[PDB]
């Protein structure tokens, strides 16, 4: 009973899994955000140039 | 589709999201060209490849 109450109430104790997910998401975002970079060119769109 | 500045390939569908009269082009958190305003008929279209 105590452990089920503790799991129902407190939510941070699951961070051991939660962090994992966050990490993965972060990477993907950066990767996508890497598309909008000039890299020294005149535009960030292949169709544009 | 070539909407006066944009060559590309995507499905053009009808949108329901509100647009400011000054705003034409739309983006996302993944900063991709999502929506567009047709010049002939002032209609808002979503692009989905
Ligand atoms: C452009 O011309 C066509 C034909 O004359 C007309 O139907 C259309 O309404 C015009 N565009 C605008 C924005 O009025």
């Amino acid at each position: 009973g105590k452990i089920q109450d503790s799991l129902s109430s407190t939510a941070s104790a699951l961070g051991k899994l939660q962090n994992v997910v966050n990490q993965n998401a972060q990477a993907l975002n950066t990767l996508v955000k890497q598309l909008s970079s000039n890299f020294g060119a005149i535009s960030s769109v292949l169709n544009d140039i | 589709f070539n909407f006066n500045g944009l060559t590309g390939t995507g499905v053009l569908t009808e949108s329901n999201k509100k647009f400011l009269p000054f705003q034409q082009f739309g983006r996302d958190i993944a900063d991709t060209t999502d929506a567009v305003r047709d010049p002939q008929t002032l209609e808002i279209l979503d692009i989905t490849p």
